[PDB]
RNA sequence: ACCGGCGGACGGCUCAGUAACACGUCGGUAACCUACCCUCGGGAGGGGGAUAACCCCGGGAAACUGGGGCUAAUCCCCCAUAGGCCUGGGGUACUGGAAGGUCCCCAGGCCGAAAGGGAGCCGUAAGGCCCGCCCGAGGAUGCGGCGGCGGCCGAUUAGGUAGUUGGUGGGGUAACGGCCCACCAAGCCGAAGAUCGGUACGGGCCGUGAGAGCGGGAGCCCGGAGAUGGACACUGAGACACGGGUCCA
């Protein structure tokens, strides 16, 4: 389970921030591409558009926050954002 | 036994030769600059560059380098070595702005220590 | 020891006029000479940076810089070390988001928003009159830029003068004067971020300057120093001053 | 190298023991001695910011000036009296404040050819 | 009379030196001290005197500290020993001058 | 790859010395400097020269280095105008309470700018947008300099100082100043501790303590200073210059 916090729109990049929180009583943490499946389905976005750099899982906590990007173009995320968050995610090899 | 490179501005074209023996006398005394006459230097000059010369070709003597590599200077009168703080003239490449660095050169007259002597052709 | 000029400034000696986590790093961007004075000013990428958060990253926020959509008093300024002083008016039109530079109680800087209509209006201080050959007058402003006007009108002007100066094209709107009753803004000093009215001008000799007593809306005394009061209208402020 | 350096000495007398060297900026310069010459000859000096400082060593000409306020350019023949110092007037050096004999007559210099580059004066 | 901004009437005689802050070219800026001149033996040059008391935090009793400050004594005042004397920062002078007299308070004969 | 625009003078390091206007604070330049930055007003015209890369033939275990053939710019130089400076005379307007400075005119003399550019759109082009260059005027970033006060120990260290202290008139400095020079005069400091010696970078601070206080200043920041000891230039806006240079040991 994840609901949202934080929808936030930043028009100068023309990209959207979303800051989420994962219930997770109980199990063990989730994994990228879980949350990064989850989101995107009630949230409607583009999969290759769409980016997670973070999911802090606090100590003794089974809420873990965690921040999404969420670009409109394909080079966007070439230009500005930096190389590392495609590689975790995939999105380059 | 000097090895003369002997450089034609006309072609553009410049090509080594050897004197040896008594040859050698001729040249020892001169100094940077001295014009000389091609015919006692005595060397088949019209058979090497495969062009015609003029009986009336002269030879001026302006580089060359030492035995070391030590080259030629026309400022410093005599052959011996001085130490010099350049700053600019032969024998020295200054790399940043306003370098000067301190280099050992050889005068500007003719040494047997020579080995390597640059003239260039006239007509 | 140094030997020539520095391009270096520690996160732990930045001016106090700043809100910025002084532990966060240790090293901070060094303001580059411009209008304003040290401590008076900011590097507009702690600006972006911080201020608004559009950019996480000083690199982003350079990029953006870059590409110019930040106006700077109607002037596209790409440089992440432009120092930004008081009263300086931030505009960014694709936000249409406009705001003033101005000091807190505490004596640091803040952002009021501000509608589109305030934001061709800058009013600048008079800090010096001079004169050029040709007996072209010419004015020196708080901000570190220049006017030129004719010897005729120079009666008109004199230091710490207001002028409402319409920055988009340069073109001067109006002529506050200081005098008694004028209102007023305080830029630094203890009573710093206050408004009031003046008072008296208590003129001081052996190069000691002018003090000004001011009283607040609510009528409290207090005093400050002339090149601390800027005035901001005749009776009422000309500008929406927090 | 000319040092316009610290005074080695307190004012009670005190010795001073140099805590640091010679920094550039504290250096001095020759001085000019500027001789009178049937020409005129100046050195362009980089100095102190990249600025550039005239010498006249070599003096042929000045600017004999009258009470009205015209001024001539007339030669200099000889230095009469140097209130300075005594050696110079001997040795035709010009400096500030000394008297020259040139066709006009006496003149005093009002000038500073070590810094100006030029020689004016007043006609006495 | 030319004005320099202290509330002292000027002497009365002008003097053509250079260095008088009313009849020169040197100007009065910086700090003004009240002092009693001791010393004057050299050429227009005084030798003023300051008392004052400094406490001590350890004792909580005060230890009298004197100050000597050489001041240029133009001729148009003409100092001399036993005057109170206004003096005034001034640029550098010489090695040890660096201020100037601007005023006489009490003569001697005071 | 060479010229060429910049940086390499900041950032790194240590606490040997240094008892000092070194440093803390306050005034402080009216007696100074300022590349890279911003604002305002103006200019950016004409002409000449230049050598790397490359070609060939060369010295040397070296370090490192020769010649000729050929070439550019925003490389260099020349001419012009402005602009910079100094001096004399005259008359005002501005900064500031002050002073002088700044300003207008006349006179004399000296010194004495530039650079255009890759791409793109339109335009036959021109010209507009982008960036770059110079002069005047500031501001600003830094820097230099002067002063008041504070900041250890020894009396088995009591007189000390000779450019010393001040004045006249000059020099060099970006700049005032004996900083330096010629003359003139005898000043200057000291028992409230000079001089001499010991000791030692100063400060924010740190340890202990109920506190008065005692002790310390390495660890983080500011200021001061130094490249083995010493001495010296050039180039640069900025140095006597850690990975630039020269000399002695």
């Amino acid at each position: 389970e994840i609901r949202i916090k934080e929808i936030k729109e930043n028009k100068l990049i023309g990209r959207k921030e979303i800051y989420f929180e994962i219930y997770h009583p109980g199990e063990p943490t989730p994994s990228r591409k879980d949350v990064k499946g989850k989101l995107v389905a009630m949230l409607d976005l583009n999969p290759e558009t769409t980016v997670i750099q973070y999911i802090r899982s606090y100590f003794g906590s089974y809420i873990s926050k965690g921040y999404a990007k969420a670009y409109d173009s394909k080079e966007r995320m070439l230009y500005i954002e930096p190389e590392y968050i495609l590689i975790r995610d995939g999105l380059i090899e | 036994t000097f090895k003369l490179v002997i450089s034609d501005p006309k072609s553009g074209i410049a090509k080594q030769v050897e004197i040896t023996g008594a040859e050698t006398e001729k040249l020892i005394g001169k100094r940077i600059g001295d014009q000389i006459p091609a015919k006692e230097l005595n060397i088949n000059l019209n058979e090497l560059f495969g062009k015609e010369f003029p009986e009336d070709v002269k030879l001026e003597i302006r580089g060359g380098t030492d035995k070391d590599g030590f080259p030629m200077r026309p400022d410093i009168h005599g052959p011996r070595r001085v130490r010099v703080l350049l700053s600019k003239g032969p024998g020295f490449r200054p790399k940043e702005k306003g370098e000067r660095r301190k280099k050992t050169v050889r005068g500007n007259t003719i040494s047997p220590e020579i080995v390597q002597v640059n003239v260039k052709l006239v007509y | 020891a140094r030997k020539g000029p520095k391009r270096h400034l520690k996160r732990l000696a930045a001016p106090t006029s700043w809100y910025i986590e002084r532990k966060a790093y240790k090293w901070a961007v060094r303001p580059r000479p411009g209008p304003h004075n040290m401590r008076t000013s900011i590097p507009l990428l702690y600006i972006v940076r911080d201020y608004l958060g559009y950019a996480k990253t000083a690199r982003e926020a350079r990029k953006i810089l870059n590409e110019g959509k930040f106006l700077v008093d109607g002037r596209v300024r790409k440089d992440y070390k432009f120092p930004v002083g008081i009263m300086d008016v931030v505009s960014i039109p694709e936000t249409g988001e406009h705001y003033r530079v101005l000091p807190n109680r505490i004596g640091k800087l803040i952002l009021h928003p501000i509608s589109e209509d305030e934001a061709f209006i800058k009013p600048l201080r008079i800090r010096n009159k001079r004169m050029i050959k040709g007996a072209r007058v010419q004015l020196n402003f708080h901000d570190g830029t220049n006017h030129i006007v004719s010897i005729a009108e120079k009666d008109n002007y004199f230091t710490s003068y207001t002028v409402l100066m319409k920055v988009p094209e340069r073109e001067i709107l109006e002529v506050l004067p200081f005098e008694k009753g004028a209102y007023v803004f305080v830029t630094q000093g203890k009573n710093v971020a206050r408004k009031g009215r003046i008072v008296e001008i208590k003129r001081f000799p052996m190069g000691w300057p002018d003090v000004v007593t001011i009283e607040d809306e609510e009528g409290e005394l207090f005093d400050t120093l002339k090149e601390y009061a800027f005035v901001v209208g005749t009776d009422k402020p000309k500008i929406s001053l927090p | 190298a000319i040092w316009q350096g610290r005074s080695l000495k307190k004012p009670s007398g005190g010795r001073i023991v140099l805590a640091r060297k010679k920094r550039k900026r504290e250096l001095g310069r020759e001085p000019s001695n500027t001789r009178v010459a049937e020409q005129d000859k100046r050195k362009i000096i980089r100095t102190y910011g990249g600025n550039r400082k005239v010498r006249l060593t070599a003096a042929a000409y000045a600017n004999v000036f009258d009470k009205s306020g015209k001024g001539r350019k007339v030669r200099i023949i000889r230095v009469i009296e140097n209130p300075a110092n005594r050696q110079f007037a001997r040795r035709n050096i010009i400096t500030k404040g000394a008297i020259i004999e040139t066709e006009i007559g006496k003149a005093k210099v009002t000038s500073r050819p070590g810094q100006d580059g030029v020689v004016n004066a007043i006609l006495l | 009379m030319r004005d320099i901004g202290l509330r002292v009437q000027p002497p009365a005689e002008k003097c053509d030196d250079p260095k008088c802050p009313w009849h020169g070219n040197l100007k009065i800026h910086g700090r003004v001290f009240e002092g009693i001149v001791v010393s004057d033996k050299p050429r227009k040059t005084v030798t003023v005197e300051r008392q004052y008391y400094f406490y001590l935090n350890k004792y909580e009793r005060y230890e009298l500290r004197r100050s000597k400050i050489h001041a240029h004594n133009p001729p148009c005042i003409n100092a001399k020993v036993g005057d109170k004397v206004l003096i005034a920062e001034t640029r550098p002078l010489s090695k040890t001058k660096h201020f100037v007299v601007v005023a006489v308070l009490e003569r001697a004969e005071e």
